[PDB]
């Protein structure tokens, strides 16, 4: 795909187009009889050629000021882009950032920078799960008249037995005392179910 | 010839990419007839000022009010060659096409 | 009117001690509002219509200045495509249009004020209705009939006056309906899957457990939420009610979005008024100068007027470029905030 | 041309009440939009004629040469072209019929066939309508359509159902951001 | 002609909340009032008392003077070397 570096291509394309139009502005006749100063000096007398010289100078100064304003705006945009790129480098390559959709789409694992002319290319390695399955969950478990809550996982059920597993992966395990904690009775929880706990 | 050649001339290139990529032109409806409506009056008494025997003094310059007439300045050119015919607000050839 | 020194705030003193600590026993669910501009009004300027105004003798010397009109047109098209890209990057962050399920018992939380209600057109929530009704757009860029400008000019119809000189507003790419659909899809995704749909496939999860994990993210155990779920739901409902009441009562909430279009309209109005200026000439109308003076002498006045109008157009284009840069910065900030707060839980 | 005021306008004969000493009326921009007839005592406004911008949607030149014409801010049912060899010639090309006209909130588009199907926005036009060069109409031409926001999805939300993935996929994405630009210097006396 | 617009102008006008002189003449032998680049005349009579004014520098035959008189059917405005008396009035 050749359209991957379109931004870096359009930057230098706009720069070259600005240079070309700034060169072409010299061929303009800003109210004068000719665009060449030597022709005006050789045709008209200095007292009359001074008006044409002043008109050409004003036109070229206006063109140069417009070019400089456009270059300053482009430089501000490039500075903003470079600051964003440096922040992204420092937060994705030099460490693990929890910001969503910053170091690419998905759970960012690690990044690899790549050198590019007038730019930079990041290789964001993200965590994307697939082929998920539906399971029956429960907020807590009531075995010894007390509500048992998951310490770091989530209660699941395959239809007949209850298990405990993490979020980003399906690793069902038996509900034991070290994986859950007791807090309050079973009357404060809404969808709490009855299930045995291993000791 | 066709919009393709028009946008080619606008982009100054023989190859145009996908999309508009520029603004072609602007539609401006032109006129088809002319509507002139000057006033309807009598001939202006220009002979009272030009075809005069003796004027007034410098300190007692007479001001003649002119109104309700068709000011035809073409009759003044056939007079004697004037020393200086300089207009400071208009051109001497544009008086016949303007109102006052 | 009285003069006084500004108050920096209420004076407070923390009882610092080497063996004392403060731990709260309760909490309060508060909801705050944050409004940031995303896009601006896309306008286009006609060179020969603004500088000449359908004149035969004119537009012959304007072409001798170069490609100034072409540069201004390219800048305007760049501003337009930049605003379109900002809108796309802000509102089209996701690719799946998630549909909200039928309204059931969402753990006690009532999202009727934010979910799209089919009782009103455009399929948006009453809060979005109020937000659209507060801000009054001067010109949405839609098609206007030719008969709307002819007659009944006594009203403040400056849109016709600016369009009669080549200044028209272009409509945005994404209409309000598509933005409302994107907002509804994002809301359905964040209420039915949490932050899983932003990183990958949408994983359905009950809202009570979703909020329990939200509280666990900041350091609050799940049992505290499971024992005070009704209290949290009532506090959230009361906060949403207070927010909508403040939005319906305080008209100064959308001040930034109002001032954006106000400054745009003021710039358009002053650009129109610049035509009435006399840049060293005897009159501001080119037809009067052509009918009064001869072409050899009227050329100087035409050149003066062309230079003045070109300077005015360049100043307007510079201001529009600065405003477009500010709007791009605001849209990037808004997109980052969306991706970090709605699509996930940010610790910032 | 009443009293030397020349230009281009259309008389409408509005109900403006002018005073005996007033004959000319100017707007905010000092443009005389209403004048009094010298002969008849009626009031006539000076309104500009049909004005508007035109954009030409152009596909890839290497693919085809068929292009469409868009009239921004113009209604299709009022003035499509309305010229016969004796009107304006900035664009010496006329598209009269061909079942290619379509009315949009952004203006009148000529040269595209509107279809009920929704696809991804290829060429931005305005008002959520975009154009593309599809070869499923088999002939190929430019068609107009509403942009597709994405595939319709419905989450099976339940108070006791949860989705937990059993596998994963390591995906790598690319992101390019400009860092620097071309440093150029300008000589004053040489330019 | 202007409508529903805000136009700014700079010329000789009457300042608002300005102390103006109200004459009740009744008493004769009243000197002429000065003309300070414009005058504002107003009256609410209904018996056709005031029907003319005079303007001049010295109000005599030495300099020019403007004589404006309004009759019941016509108006006469003449510029001549009128010799105004101490108390000019119409008979």
């Amino acid at each position: 795909t050749p359209s991957a570096l379109g931004k870096l291509q359009d930057v230098v394309n706009h720069n070259a187009q600005a240079l070309n139009t700034l060169v072409k502005q010299l061929s303009s006749k800003f109210g004068a009889i000719s665009s060449v100063l030597n022709d005006i000096l050789s045709r008209l007398d200095p007292p009359e050629a001074e008006v044409q010289i002043d008109r050409l100078i004003t036109g070229r100064l206006q063109s140069l000021q417009t070019y400089v304003t456009q270059q300053l705006i482009r430089a501000a945009e490039i500075r903003a882009s470079a600051n964003l790129a440096a922040t992204k480098m420092s937060e994705c390559v030099l460490g693990q950032s929890k910001r969503v959709d910053f170091c690419g789409k998905g759970y960012h694992l690690m990044s690899f920078p790549q050198s590019a002319p007038h730019g930079v290319v990041f290789l964001h390695v993200t965590y994307v799960p697939a082929q998920e399955k539906n399971f029956t969950t429960a907020p807590a478990i009531c075995h010894d008249g007390k509500a048992h809550f998951p310490r770091e996982g989530v209660f699941v059920s395959n239809g007949t037995h209850w298990f405990v597993t993490q979020r980003n992966f399906y690793e069902p395990q038996i509900i034991t005392t070290d994986n859950t904690f007791v807090s309050g009775n079973c009357d404060v929880v809404i969808g709490i179910v009855n299930n045995t706990v291993y000791d | 010839l066709d919009p393709l050649s028009e946008t080619k001339c606008t982009l100054k290139s023989f190859t145009v990419e996908k999309g508009i990529y520029q603004t072609s032109n602007f539609r401006v409806q032109p006129t088809e007839s002319i509507v002139r409506f000057p006033n309807i009056t009598n001939l202006c008494p220009f002979h009272e000022v030009f075809n005069a025997t003796t004027f007034a003094s410098v300190y007692a310059w007479n001001r003649k009010r002119i109104s309700n007439c068709v000011a035809d300045y073409s009759v003044i050119y056939n007079f004697a060659p004037f020393f200086a015919f300089k207009c400071y607000g208009v051109s001497p050839t544009k008086l016949n096409d303007l109102c006052f | 009117i009285i003069a006084y020194t500004m108050s920096l705030g209420a004076e407070n003193s923390v009882a610092y001690s080497n063996n004392s600590i403060a731990i709260p026993t309760n909490f309060t669910i508060s909801v705050t509002t944050e409004i940031l501009p995303v896009s601006m009004t896309k306008t286009s300027v006609d060179c020969t219509m603004y500088i000449c105004g359908d004149s035969t003798e004119c537009s012959n010397l304007l072409l001798q200045y170069g490609s100034f009109c072409t540069q201004l047109k390219r800048a305007l098209t760049g501003i337009a495509v930049e605003q379109d890209k900002n809108t796309q990057e802000v509102f089209a962050q996701v690719k799946q249009i998630y549909k909200t399920p039928p309204i059931k018992y969402f753990g006690g939380f009532n999202f009727s004020q934010i979910l799209p209600d089919p009782s009103k057109p455009s399929k948006r929530s009453p809060i979005e209705d109020l937000l659209f009704n507060k801000v009054t757009l001067a010109d949405a860029g839609f098609i206007k009939q030719y008969g709307d400008c002819l007659g009944d000019i006594a009203a403040r119809d400056l849109i016709c006056a600016q369009k009669f000189n080549g200044l028209t507003v272009l409509p945005p790419l994404l209409t309000d309906e598509m933005i409302a659909q994107y907002t509804s899809a994002l809301l359905a995704g964040t209420i039915t899957s949490g932050w899983t749909f932003g990183a990958g496939p949408a994983l359905q999860i009950p809202f009570p457990m979703q909020m329990a994990y939200r509280f666990n993210g900041i350091g609050v155990t799940q049992n505290v939420l499971y024992e005070n779920q009704k209290l949290i739901a009532n506090q959230f409902n009361s906060a949403i009610g207070k927010i909508q009441d403040s939005l319906s009562s305080t008209p100064s909430a959308l001040g930034k979005l109002q001032d954006v279009v106000n400054h745009n309209a003021q710039a358009l109005n002053t650009l129109v008024k610049q035509l009435s200026s006399k840049f060293g000439a005897i009159s501001s109308v080119l037809n009067d100068i052509l009918s009064r003076l001869d072409p050899p002498e009227a050329e100087v006045q035409i050149d003066r007027l062309i230079t003045g109008r070109l300077q005015s157009l360049q100043t307007y284009v510079t201001q529009q470029l600065i405003r477009a840069a500010e709007i791009r910065a605001s849209a990037n900030l808004a997109a980052t905030k969306m991706s970090e707060c709605v699509l996930g839980q940010s610790k910032r | 041309n009443f009293n030397g005021l020349t230009g281009t306008g259309v008389l409408t004969e509005s109900n403006k009440k002018f005073l005996p000493f007033q004959q000319f009326g100017r707007d905010i921009a000092d443009t005389t939009d209403a004048v009094r007839d010298p002969q008849t005592l009626e009031i006539l406004d000076i309104t500009p004629c049909s004005f508007g911008g035109v954009s030409v949607i152009t596909p890839g030149t290497n693919t085809s040469n068929q292009v469409a014409v868009l009239y921004q801010g113009v209604n299709c049912t009022e003035v499509p072209v309305a010229i016969h060899a004796d009107q304006l010639t900035p664009t010496w090309r006329v598209y009269s019929t061909g079942s290619n006209v379509f009315q949009t909130r952004a203006g009148c588009l000529i040269g595209a066939e509107y279809v009920n199907n929704s696809y991804e926005c290829d060429i931005p036009i305005g008002a959520g309508i975009c154009a593309s060069y599809q070869t499923q109409t088999a002939s190929q031409s430019i068609i107009a359509y509403t942009m597709s926001l994405g595939a319709e999805n419905s989450v099976a939300y339940s108070n006791n159902s949860i989705a937990i993935p059993t596998n994963f996929t390591i995906s790598v994405t690319t992101e390019i951001l400009p860092v620097s630009m071309t440093k150029t210097s300008v000589d004053c006396t040489m330019y | 002609f202007r409508s529903s617009v805000l136009h700014s102008t700079h010329d000789l006008f009457l300042p608002f909340f300005s102390n103006v002189t109200w004459f009740h003449a009744k008493r004769f032998d009243n000197p002429a009032l000065p003309f300070n680049d414009g005058v504002y005349f107003a009256s609410t009579e209904k018996s056709n008392i005031i029907r003319g004014w005079i303007f001049g520098t010295t109000l005599d035959s030495k300099t020019q003077s403007l004589l404006i008189v309004n009759n019941a059917t016509n108006v006469v405005i003449k510029v001549c070397e009128f010799q105004f008396c101490n108390d000019p009035f119409l008979d």
